[PDB]
């Protein structure tokens, strides 16, 4: 029943989340930080199932 | 003293540096350059004379030469200073027309002279058309040809000659093989006609043959003479007329008189004119594009340079004898009037229909014999006899001898005495990523235990029957000689120069070029040889296997691209089936300069399309309302042609919505299948993702399975696989449908509009069978059909083919195991012969089967088990349409055969068979000098790589460099000489290696500084065509597309580049504005080449060109280099190549991983592929290359650093792209797709060992802008000295130059950051 | 015996290790560090014998 009547999901796109994170981190753009580089390997294509 | 001699090979540089001592590397390179300069001089010395003779024959005999070096440029000239920089800005109305004094003399020769080297020939014909059967009305070349032929052989009815077939003999030979379709009376569906009659012919005359239009033209004929295909009873023509009479008398009273039944009984309908039928059949069947017109090749290779050819091989006199007698005996009918009406050459037949192909074959015979350096008797003989057999019938004879040639290629090595086995390391068949390394040789007398030892007589009789059938119609070529000599082919051995023979034999098989077969006849018989008779259990097994195999692949975490991205990916695909260009009107108001025959003229003529137009304007409708369901609609059908004359291949194009919807549904299946990098994954089974460009890396398993004795290979091949599925399509498509219902979280909701549908919804609508109908054009009418099956242009044909191929293989192996177990319990194969691992690899239709053993079964065991398997597959996996033949595939042991690449005893036997000189679907005769020089160098490189002597092939190629590369510039003719090949990066004295950079640095003193600038001015000025952007003016439409495509921005839309110089051209908002022009260069690039043809002449007319390049300004080099002798052993898996190349390969070993080796053509493409899901919408190799070309090294970084991409990888691929731009020039063919350096990619010089060669540096890590440059220079240096015979094992960076290089970034990063510091 | 029956070696490519190290070090890319520089001169052509 849940599968048949949940045809979509209202997720915000990942690009806006990346941009919001970039503005909040105090580290320099050139300096490498793992938290920033880790979320870049994500996609929202399995959001409906979850 | 003539260089054109076999005694003088361009290979006199290998034994040079082998033994003696070498010093600082500055003077041996100068010595090589000086020697090549001398060679080029003696080459041009006779090239000019050959050009003079050719022009004297082609035109009025008086011709005189005059050296026109820079000192002469002071002489009378013309200067339109205003119209100087010729360019295009923005049935014709003529502009201002001012006269010019015709600076050049009408009929003379002007050869250049730059630094003591004649390199450019210039002349012009001032449009001397006076007022604008009949043998006199022939071209002067044809008149000379006829006069010489008549002088040679007048009359006497010279025997063993050409006897063109006539109509009344063609009829006696093929009267039982022609039938009339008779639309309503064939009683077989999926064919419908709207011409009231049509001709079906199979076997008898399926390909047109050499017949004359005048013997028995038989203006009108009654078709009843032949037979009715569908019914024997309804054939009488009298009843076929009395029925008409009775029905007409009934109709007088008043009757329904069904048109189908009535008009059939009219004897009138069976009327046709043979001449029109034959002409139409010829004008869709044989294609003639090539690269040069044959009238130049005919006299140039047979009446001026003939002494060169005969002096080496005397057996070739027979071909000229045959050609001259053929011209003398009949005369006039021989015709080659070419019609360059718009841009396409179309031959026009008159005396004979296949007269052209006859000449094609006669020239390709001598071409093949000369280039392949056969060093054995009776083999070039048997080649000559096969050639004289294909002489008489150029197309039908090709198919007649195809059987004999392929069965000859089948065994070809069974009766041997030595083989020189090649030994490799153990290869793990299980891991697909496994690579092979060579280890040594061993001599062995054991013959390969292939098949056909059981069926030796069955094939010997078959080939002998084919040969006697060819001979009986031929001119009695002493069949005893043929039967005695054909048995010589399998008494060879894999030592010495016998490996070249297998490669050479296939080249002769494609002597005639690109013929096709009738489409209707093929579509008739291919749908008849299919049998269903079988059990429903097998169908259930197939369904369940397919459904299970789809389910395991669809479920994954791979992302699915959105519709706006997938639309622009479709345009990039440019499928020949998919393309449907449509433009309401693209007015070519381009002001084009005109020939200065008397006065300069400016004219504008409109032209439309000429390139794939995606109809992105109509995307508005495609994205929104568009239903993807099929209901008996009609679409147009296109056909392709193949070499070898095997048959006609049909492509079934699909509408845009279907292709778009399909790509989304299978994106997740296609990606995993084409993983490229996969390790022991379930995907392993599929090999769809391979380079395929080179054999060692692409198909490692086949070579190993061919040398190892503990495994066998099963390379069975099937009949027409796509047609064979027409009886199981309803089940496999159903399995495809319900395999996408599960493992998908979304549920069906029933929508019919694109973008308003779930991923699951697409499946219900798309995979619903019911195929469309296809309309193509044939002779005497156009026919439509309905094909149930995998189809062709379907967005999943390869996936479906590999799913079906891997399914029945399991069911065949299942029962083969039972049969083998049965044989084991009785006394035959014996116990202890049990396989452990079996691997099946599928690439579309073709597939292979490899089984490994612990104890290797003896020779007859292999035959028994192979026969058992082939019998098991033919009843278990062939009862539902498929058909396997043991005699069709290289089944057996010690040798495996993948797609056109096969390996025996560790020796690769590539098939080459590439013919640029006679290509099909091309306009090389109207191509630019750049495209010609790019194609002239790479196809020949492949030919030498796949087995050909480097010396003779390039000698023959050099015999036409002036005759080719003749650009037309409105009464301005050029004739380039051998020097031009230096600019693209080829050294004659060197090997087939891209020695471009090394030449260019030394291309300062020894000339060679001119040709590179010439090719640059021929190509690079097309950047003005790029700078000619077309604004939106006449139409707007829904224009919702710009809203449709968008990427997140950082510097708004009014920033990221204050000046439009690097802002407006790459605007996020202007995405589609940019790609509209960046998808249409060609339609006006073809005429931009035409206008650039003026500028290139004006460069040599004026003081332009001759300037030094910019590459040599920067100082790069090494210090303290250590150099030692090469290994000097010859065991290489590529036995067809030259001795020196084999010596290089063993020293360093086989190349691996095809990525660490730079090859900037594919490195950045691989980086781009691995970079998905962060890339913006519009991105590809073309965009990056054009952006770098336009914006230098500043604007590229400026624009992309504000487009939301991280800096490190953008910098890395920027280094890759500058390396690409410095490796060679532009070339539309080179940048698009791309072309490898072959020899340079099959030798391990990757960064793995290249890092070890460079001595470790103490200072800071060097930037990537120069590391990829100096290491590329080191790679080129490594490839050259080795050809000479020495190797470098140590190298210092010369850090006094490295500091200047580290200083660059110091002030460069500063420029990048400082412009940020100000908000300009 | 070991030399004859050990014909391969399963190392990871040096490029991946270099990238991992450059990502792990929380130091500016512009400045020079002698740890990142030192491993830049390593080669993996003698792994089998070792």
């Amino acid at each position: 029943l849940d599968r048949a009547f949940l045809d979509g999901v209202g997720f915000t796109p990942l690009a806006e989340k990346q941009q919001q994170l970039q503005l909040q981190l105090k580290t320099n753009i050139l300096t490498a930080n793992l938290i920033r580089s880790a979320i870049n390997g994500m996609n929202t294509e399995s959001n409906l199932e979850v | 003293v003539s260089p054109f001699l076999d005694s003088t090979p361009f290979t006199t540089l290998h034994n040079s540096l082998y033994g003696q001592q070498i010093h600082s590397i500055d003077d041996e390179l100068a010595q090589i350059c000086k020697l090549e300069y001398e060679l080029q001089t003696q080459i041009a010395d006779e090239q000019i004379t050959a050009l003079k003779h050719f022009l004297t024959i082609r035109t009025g005999s008086p011709q005189e030469i005059q050296y026109v070096d820079k000192e002469w440029m002071k002489s009378n000239q013309h200067v339109p200073s205003f119209l100087g920089d010729v360019k295009l800005m923005f049935s014709y109305r003529v502009q201002k027309k001012h006269k010019v004094q015709q600076p050049l003399k009408p009929n003379t020769l002007y050869v250049y002279k730059y630094k003591g080297l004649p390199r450019v020939v210039l002349r012009f014909v001032p449009k001397v058309d006076t007022t604008s059967f009949s043998c006199d009305d022939l071209s002067p070349t044809w008149k000379y040809i006829l006069t010489e032929a008549k002088r040679a052989f007048p009359d006497r009815s010279y025997s063993d000659c050409i006897h063109p077939m006539t109509w009344e003999e063609w009829l006696e030979e093929n009267q039982d093989h022609v039938k009339v379709l008779t639309q309503y009376a064939h009683q077989l569906d999926y064919v419908t006609l709207l011409q009231d009659f049509n001709l079906y012919v199979s076997g008898g005359a399926s390909r047109v043959r050499n017949i004359d239009m005048s013997t028995l033209p038989t203006s009108i004929n009654v078709l009843d003479h032949f037979e009715l295909y569908g019914d024997a009873s309804m054939k009488e023509y009298v009843r076929s007329g009395e029925w008409y009479g009775l029905l007409r008398e009934i109709e007088q009273e008043g009757m329904t008189v069904n048109e189908s039944e009535k008009v059939f009984a009219n004897p009138d309908t069976y009327v046709l004119n043979v001449k029109k039928y034959f002409l139409r059949r010829f004008q869709q069947e044989i294609a003639s594009t090539g690269m040069t017109p044959l009238t130049d090749e005919l006299l140039n290779i047979m009446f001026v340079h003939w002494n060169i050819i005969v002096t080496a091989e005397p057996k070739l006199q027979v071909i000229k004898d045959d050609l001259l007698k053929y011209y003398s005996r009949y005369g006039v009918d021989a015709t080659f009037d070419y019609n360059m009406k718009r841009s396409e050459m179309t031959v026009v037949t008159r005396g004979h229909l296949l007269a052209h192909k006859v000449l094609e074959c006669a020239l390709r015979i001598v071409e093949t014999i000369y280039t392949y350096d056969i060093q054995d008797e009776t083999f070039k003989d048997i080649l000559i006899d096969l050639g004289r057999l294909i002489m008489r019938d150029p197309i039908y004879g090709t198919t007649t001898v195809r059987d004999a040639t392929t069965v000859m290629k089948q065994l070809m090595y069974t009766q041997g005495t030595q083989f020189r086995r090649i030994m490799f390391k153990k290869y793990d068949y299980s891991n697909f990523n496994e690579k092979l390394v060579l280890k040594g040789e061993q001599m062995t007398n054991e013959p390969p235990t292939l098949l056909a030892t059981t069926h030796y007589e069955e094939m010997d009789k078959k080939r002998i029957d084919a040969l006697i059938k060819a001979n009986q119609r031929a001119g009695n070529i002493l069949s005893q000689s043929s039967i005695e000599r054909c048995r010589y082919t399998d008494s060879l051995d894999l030592v010495g120069d016998a490996n070249r023979y297998f490669s050479a034999l296939t080249t002769l098989e494609a002597v005639a070029g690109f013929a096709s077969s009738d489409l209707l006849s093929g579509f008739i018989d291919s749908n008849e040889s299919i049998e269903f008779t079988g059990t429903a259990h097998l169908r259930k097994l197939l369904y369940h296997s397919v459904r299970e195999q789809i389910t395991t692949l669809n479920t994954s975490t791979v992302p699915r691209p959105s519709l706006p991205k997938v639309l622009l990916s479709s345009a990039k695909d440019t499928a020949s089936a998919s393309i449907e260009p449509l433009t309401f009107r693209i007015y070519k108001t381009t002001p084009e300069y005109d020939g200065e025959s008397l006065n300069l003229v400016e004219s504008t003529v409109e032209m439309s399309t000429r390139q794939k137009k995606p109809n992105l304007m109509k995307a508005a409708e495609i994205l929104r309302s568009t239903v993807t369901t099929n209901q008996e609609m009609i679409i147009s059908g296109g056909t392709r042609a193949v070499q070898g004359g095997k048959g006609a291949r049909a492509v079934y194009p699909t509408k845009q919505p279907y292709h778009i919807a399909g790509s989304l549904l299978f994106h997740k299946v296609d990606t995993i299948v084409n993983a490229n990098k996969k390790y022991r994954g379930v995907s392993n089974k599929y090999g769809q993702g391979i380079s395929n460009a080179i054999p060692h890396i692409g198909v490692p398993e086949i070579i190993a399975v061919s040398s190892d004795g503990m495994a066998i290979c099963l390379a069975l091949d099937v009949s027409a696989f796509d047609v064979a599925q027409k009886y199981t399509e309803a089940d496999i498509e159903l399995a495809m449908r319900d395999g996408f219902l599960d493992s998908e979280i979304s549920m069906i909701s029933g929508e019919t509009v694109l973008e308003r549908m779930n991923p699951a919804d697409l499946a219900n609508n798309l995979l619903t069978n019911t195929p469309p109908r296809y309309k193509y054009q044939t002779a005497l009418g156009d026919i439509i059909i309905l094909q149930h099956d995998n189809r062709s242009g379907v967005p999943w044909t390869g996936t479906q083919n590999d799913l079906v191929n891997v399914s029945n293989h399991h069911m065949a192996y299942d029962e083969y195991k039972k049969r083998v177990a049965e044989l084991q319990r009785q006394g035959k194969i014996s116990i202890d012969v049990n396989d452990k691992h079996h691997i099946v690899r599928v690439f579309g239709d073709d597939s292979t089967f490899i089984m490994t053993y612990d104890e290797p079964p003896s020779a007859e065991e292999v035959h028994l088990m192979c026969a058992t398997f082939v019998e098991s597959y033919q009843d278990t996996a062939g009862t539902l349409g498929f058909a396997i033949n043991a005699r069709k595939g290289m089944i057996g042991r010690y040798g495996s055969e993948y797609l056109k690449n096969s390996a025996i005893y560790g020796n690769i036997k590539s098939v080459n068979q590439v013919k640029f000189r006679g290509s099909e679907k091309s306009a090389s005769y109207h191509f630019g000098v750049s495209e010609k020089v790019s194609m002239i160098r790479d196809i020949t490189d492949l030919t030498i790589t796949r087995g050909c002597d480097e010396t003779r092939k390039w000698k023959y190629n050099l015999m036409m460099l002036p005759v080719d590369l003749t650009t037309r510039a409105g009464a301005f003719r050029m004739h380039n000489l051998c020097s031009i090949m230096t600019g693209v990066g080829k050294m004659y004295l060197g090997g087939t290696l891209n020695n471009k950079l090394i030449a260019s640095y030394h291309g300062s003193s020894f000339g060679w500084n001119f040709d590179d600038n010439l090719i640059k001015t021929a190509n690079s000025i097309g950047a003005i065509s790029d700078s000619s952007y077309d604004a939106i003016s006449t139409k707007i439409t829904n224009l919702a597309d710009f809203k449709d495509s968008q990427q997140r921005i950082t510097r708004d839309i009014i920033t990221s580049g204050r000046l439009p110089q690097h802002l407006n051209r790459y605007g996020k908002s202007n995405i589609l504005r940019h790609i509209l022009a960046s998808a249409a260069m060609g339609p006006l690039s073809q005429i931009e080449k035409n206008v650039n043809a003026y500028n290139v002449v004006m460069g040599i007319l004026n003081g332009k060109l001759e300037a030094p390049t910019v590459l040599e300004r920067l100082n790069m080099g090494f210090k303290y280099v250590v150099m030692s002798d090469l290994k000097q052993d010859d065991y290489s898996p590529y036995s067809c190549q030259g001795l020196q190349y084999r010596r290089m390969l063993v020293h360093w070993g086989l190349n691996d991983s095809r990525i660490t080796s730079f090859d900037p053509k594919g490195k950045l493409q691989h980086l781009l592929a691995k970079n998905s899901q962060i890339l913006p919408i519009h991105f590809d190799i073309e965009f990056v290359y054009r952006l770098y070309l336009q914006a230098g090294t500043m604007g590229f970084l400026q624009v992309m650093s504000y487009y939301q991409l991280p800096d490190t990888l953008t910098h890395e691929m920027l280094a890759a792209v500058v390396a690409l731009e410095l490796q060679l020039g532009n070339d539309k063919y080179a940048v698009d797709m791309g072309v490898y350096s072959s020899q340079a990619g099959q030798i391990r010089i990757n960064d793995a060992l290249m890092d070890s060669i460079i001595q470790h540096r103490r200072g800071p890590p060097l930037p990537i802008i120069d590391r990829t440059l100096n290491r590329l220079l080191l790679h080129t240096y490594m490839l050259m000295f080795g050809l000479m015979g020495k190797s470098i094992d140590s190298t210092k960076i010369d850090p006094t130059l490295s500091w200047r290089a580290i200083l660059e970034s110091n002030d460069q990063r500063i420029a990048q950051l400082s412009e940020l510091l100000t908000a300009v």
